[PDB]
């Protein structure tokens, strides 16, 4: 019986186990870096989460809460593709780009982070979580190692990277690499989503060595059409929920469900979090590189009868009571 | 348009 009932527990086997034994500890931090949630929703009220804003950024005009009523008036109408975008450009063309980042922002903080009782109970609920909003090129690779350096130096356990900067090829500038290994060397995990490309381009930092790319799931387990996959996307991630993923939106506490890689990275980046703050719990040493390989040694392969092209699903979905055999015994 | 983060279809 599940003592923290979570929207996700019948799409996740496991997840109502390891909520029995923990919700979090706060000597496990997350950062986020992403666009600037609403920290006024009653899902933050509680967690421990704070904004640390790059020094380097300037920081941008605030965002009116009209401009964000505009933004959800054309999601709640269905619109989509061109007809949305015209809708966008007609109402807040200057503003549409920062609320798509912050909008992600509060919707990923909230799967991670948001408070049990509340309109979004997130995975991990009892850890630490600082947002480094990116509001204020700004997804250049030099820009993400600048604020990865900074992650990890305000002690980041796990760096969620919300981000996809285009790439045909597992090649990123240097700078980048560098500090994805810098991580790796410190004992800290970085995760990503693969993008929702359908495979016409892919992402870093996701497909760069030592990061745990992530892709989107459909309800039913078999991976979106549009969730990117091959190379290191495929040798190194882990399919994971990704349509219908329930989260907050800025201004308003009515929650929104949502489609995409950058909703299956969270669920994993908490997930994640969990195993920690289970090393924690159990006075064992916290150890990203081994939850890390933990997930995707036991991540379970799609059936090729019924999914056509295997390798979507990455190393396979995700598979907790497989990780906790691995990591505690269970 | 991208469409991330995202999707819409």
């Amino acid at each position: 019986v599940a003592l923290h009932p979570h929207d996700l527990d019948e799409r996740i086997p496991g997840l109502a186990d390891l909520h029995n034994q923990t919700l979090g500890d706060p000597q496990i931090t997350i950062v986020i870096i992403d666009g600037d949630p609403d920290y006024t929703l009653s899902c933050f009220e509680g967690a421990e989460v704070s904004k640390v804003f790059p020094y380097w950024h300037e920081p941008a005009e605030p965002i009116t809460p009209e401009d964000y009523a505009a933004f959800q008036s054309i999601r709640d109408q269905g619109l989509k593709g061109k007809e949305k975008e015209e809708a966008l450009e007609a109402v807040i063309p200057d503003t549409k780009d920062r609320i798509v980042l912050n909008d992600a922002a509060c919707h990923v903080t909230s799967t991670i982070v948001g408070q049990e009782h509340s309109p979004v109970f997130g995975i991990a609920p009892n850890c630490r979580v600082i947002n480094m909003p990116q509001d204020a090129d700004v997804m250049s690779p030099l820009n993400l190692a600048r604020a990865i350096d900074l992650a990890l130096e305000l002690g980041a356990n796990i760096i969620h990277c919300a981000f996809c900067r285009p790439t045909q090829t597992s090649e990123g500038e240097e700078i980048l690499v560098q500090a994805i290994k810098k991580c790796q060397d410190n004992n800290v995990l970085i995760v990503s989503p693969t993008g929702n490309n359908s495979n016409e381009s892919w992402c870093l930092p996701a497909v760069l060595p030592g990061t745990l790319a992530v892709g989107a799931a459909k309800v039913d387990g078999t991976p979106c059409h549009f969730s990117n996959w091959g190379g290191n996307n495929t040798k190194e991630g882990i399919l994971a929920p990704g349509e219908e993923i329930l989260g907050a939106q800025p201004c308003t506490e009515e929650p929104v469900r949502l489609t995409g890689t950058s909703m299956a990275a969270p669920v994993m980046t908490g997930i994640s979090a969990l195993l920690m703050s289970l090393q924690v719990q159990q006075g064992k040493p916290v150890d990203a590189e081994a939850v890390r390989t933990a997930l995707l040694k036991t991540a379970i392969p799609c059936d090729p009868e019924v999914v056509e092209e295997p390798e979507r699903c990455l190393r396979g979905f995700v598979n907790i009571p497989g990780a906790m055999k691995v990591l505690f015994g269970q | 348009p991208i469409p991330f983060p995202a999707y819409d279809g």
